[PDB]
């Protein structure tokens, strides 16, 4: 029925989803560590 | 399924820095350092009396 067809270039990628949540600080009050948490995660998106 | 959290209201305590000079034992001690120890041999202490 037919001779050329089309084909996929680029592969397919991957994302990360999901992660074990482990940071640290040196003493700023005490909630900061749970700031930078959140720095931490936007980072990914 | 898999989850994750994080507390807000307790906060570890990892480390514990003890240091020498904050012991009540640094008294006995002359504490001075080398840089050079290794390369040194027989060194020797004089005493007068």
């Amino acid at each position: 029925e037919d001779t050329e067809a089309d084909v996929p270039v680029t592969y397919g990628e991957m994302v990360l989803n999901g992660a074990n949540l482990v940071t640290a600080l040196v003493m700023r009050s005490l909630d900061d560590v749970g700031r930078h948490l959140l720095e931490m995660q936007e980072e990914q998106l | 399924d898999v989850e994750f959290d994080a507390l807000l209201g307790s906060y570890c305590n990892t480390l514990s820095l003890v240091r020498f000079l904050e012991l009540g034992l640094s008294v006995a001690c002359v504490c001075t350092k080398f840089p050079e120890l290794a390369y040194m041999n027989e060194g020797r202490v004089q005493f007068e009396v």
